[PDB]
Formats: C-alpha cells, sequence, structure tokens
C-alpha cells in the first residue's frame, strides 16, 4: 500500500520515507526494506 | 500473491533474521526493555542449572526464546537450529 | 666504456636510474555491485598469479 512514485527521489525522500516507513511498519520491516533497496540500488548502479 | 517470493523466505529462515522479529515482538507486551531482558537472563540460568548439557539445542538463550515463541502460537524451531541438508 | 657519474648497477625500487614505486595497471571507473560504495577497489585475480605486486619482508628477532 505505499505511494507510487514518478518523480525522482534523492537522499531527502529517502530518508523521509525511511521515517516514514519505521512509524508505519517499524524497525523489523523497515530493515529489510532497506536490505532490499540496497541490494536494487547496487544492481542499478 | 506475488509468485517469484520463495527465495527470500528462504533467505530469512536460514540467515537468522527469525530472531530478529521475534525479539521485537516479545518486546511489545512489556513496558521496560530492561526487566525483560533480567526475567530471560534469569529463565536461562534457571535452565542452565538444572541440566548442564541439556541447555537445548546449542545454547540456552535460544531456547528460551522458542519456547516462549512457541506457547504463543507461532511454530519455531528448536533454538533457531536449521542444519542445511544440501551440505556434501 | 663509463664515465664518473654513470649508473654501473641498478637499485630498489629503482629500474633505468628512475624511482619505480609501483606497476601499470588497466583500470575502469565505475560502480560494480556495491563492493566499491566506499573508496574501495575490486581487483583482478592476474595480479595475483602474474607476480605484479609481490614484495620481499625481512624481520629481525
Amino acid at each position: 500500500n505505499l505511494v507510487f512514485h514518478n518523480k525522482a527521489i534523492n537522499g531527502t525522500a529517502m530518508k523521509r520515507l525511511i521515517s516514514r516507513l519505521i512509524d508505519h511498519f517499524g524497525m523489523a520491516y523497515t530493515s529489510h526494506i532497506l536490505d532490499q533497496v540496497k541490494t536494487l540500488g547496487f544492481q542499478q548502479a | 500473491r506475488i509468485p517469484f517470493l520463495e527465495e527470500q523466505v528462504r533467505k530469512i529462515r536460514d540467515g537468522g533474521k527469525l530472531l530478529t522479529m521475534d525479539i521485537h515482538r516479545l518486546l511489545l507486551n512489556e513496558d521496560n526493555r530492561f526487566d525483560f531482558v533480567n526475567e530471560i537472563a534469569a529463565e536461562a540460568k534457571q535452565y542452565v542449572e538444572n541440566n548442564r548439557d541439556e541447555y537445548g539445542a546449542k545454547k540456552a538463550i535460544l531456547h528460551v526464546l522458542s519456547n516462549r515463541m512457541n506457547d504463543a502460537g507461532v511454530y519455531r524451531a528448536e533454538a533457531y537450529m536449521e542444519s542445511d541438508p544440501f551440505k556434501p | 666504456c663509463i664515465k664518473k657519474g654513470q649508473i654501473l648497477a641498478d637499485g630498489a625500487a629503482t629500474v633505468g636510474g628512475e624511482l619505480a614505486l609501483g606497476k601499470n595497471v588497466l583500470v575502469a571507473y565505475m560502480p560494480w555491485e556495491g563492493y566499491n560504495s566506499e573508496d574501495a577497489v575490486l581487483i583482478s585475480e592476474r595480479l595475483v598469479y602474474e607476480d605484479i605486486y609481490t614484495s620481499f619482508h625481512i624481520r629481525k628477532y
């Protein structure tokens, strides 16, 4: 149920997204989400 | 129902990310996170004082956490030990 | 024939009368699977079996 994004995502956008996911899901879900985001970012780069 | 999702589930079950979820779930019913640590330490000491070698599968703390998670309706392995059957 | 001031023998970290503290290697600048997210280098295995960056060290006791 995450917001669909169609614009560029800079560092501040990622920081705000993580700060909102910590409050909405918790640290347990956010850790795995951040790990998967890291993997996808490394693959794309 | 995503079809291609079994790989990361197996990775979670194997790498040991289940304990990170179980600790956070158990910290949802306790007010202080220090009394919970003290209670777990006391229970582990009482369980290791009875049987020295038979503290569980490998350790006692993991055994205590598995016993606490199995009494709430969540099936967990004995002391979170699952060997790899594909090791030659 | 030789003159005063010309090289008769070489030395360590010197070849042809010039300082030589390293080797020439083919290098590309690109991100590679996060192994160089920080300041880090992903080297090839050729530098191990071709005796490129091999050095000697002598310790006394």
